[PDB]
């Protein structure tokens, strides 16, 4: 979408993969942010972010 | 009593964007974007205090050869420059064995 | 690809999801099953069976 519109996709994409937050081993912060991500994942607020940023 | 943490993120233009007043702002104000307002929402639920920082290597970066010792962005966690990563980064076991990951937020 | 060959896909995949083997809540064999799944995955038998059948 960032003009010039001189680039295009071809092919039906290659694979399926996830993006997520990460945290080093033993860090106490991990699960208390993971539950917040789970909240957002089930509340769907991410759709607002996707709209805003694409 | 009080506690704070340092966060790693990256200036991929869909995910983080440099606000025009880029001369002197702090990372908690320098930036906007999907990672930035996701992080803000997460901090809104979890309440912890933090500061955003760019990955100091500024890149994904490779394994160290034969050692597989980390690139900048993972080493900054394991070696304590930061304590959490909120970035467009692919989940894989070759990373999961070393550090924990959230539930994925997107599938792509 | 079956004999009639009279139908076809259109477009790419709409999303992504995955399968897992399932059992009632707390089924004690479930963790042995998870180990079996992990070993058959590491052994590449998930290709072997698919490579036979497709």
């Amino acid at each position: 979408q960032r003009k010039p519109c001189d680039t295009m996709k071809v092919g039906g994409n290659l694979d399926s993969k996830g993006y997520g937050i990460a945290t080093p081993k033993g860090s106490s912060l991990g699960t208390p942010v993971n539950l917040a991500v789970l909240k957002l994942s089930e509340q769907g607020v991410l759709d607002k972010l996707k709209n805003k940023w694409w | 009593e009080q506690k704070t943490v340092v966060v790693t993120t990256i200036l991929e233009s869909p995910y983080v964007m440099m606000k025009k007043n880029h001369e002197m702002l702090e990372g908690n104000e320098r930036y906007e974007g999907y990672c930035v307002d996701l992080a803000a929402e997460i901090a809104k639920h979890c309440g912890f205090k933090y500061k955003l920082t760019i990955v100091g290597d500024g890149k994904y970066g490779a394994r160290d050869a034969d050692t597989k010792i980390w690139n900048g962005m993972v080493g900054e966690l394991v070696y304590g420059k930061a304590d959490i990563a909120i970035a467009p980064l692919t989940i894989t076991l070759v990373r999961e064995e070393v550090i924990d990951f959230s539930k994925p937020f997107m599938s792509l």
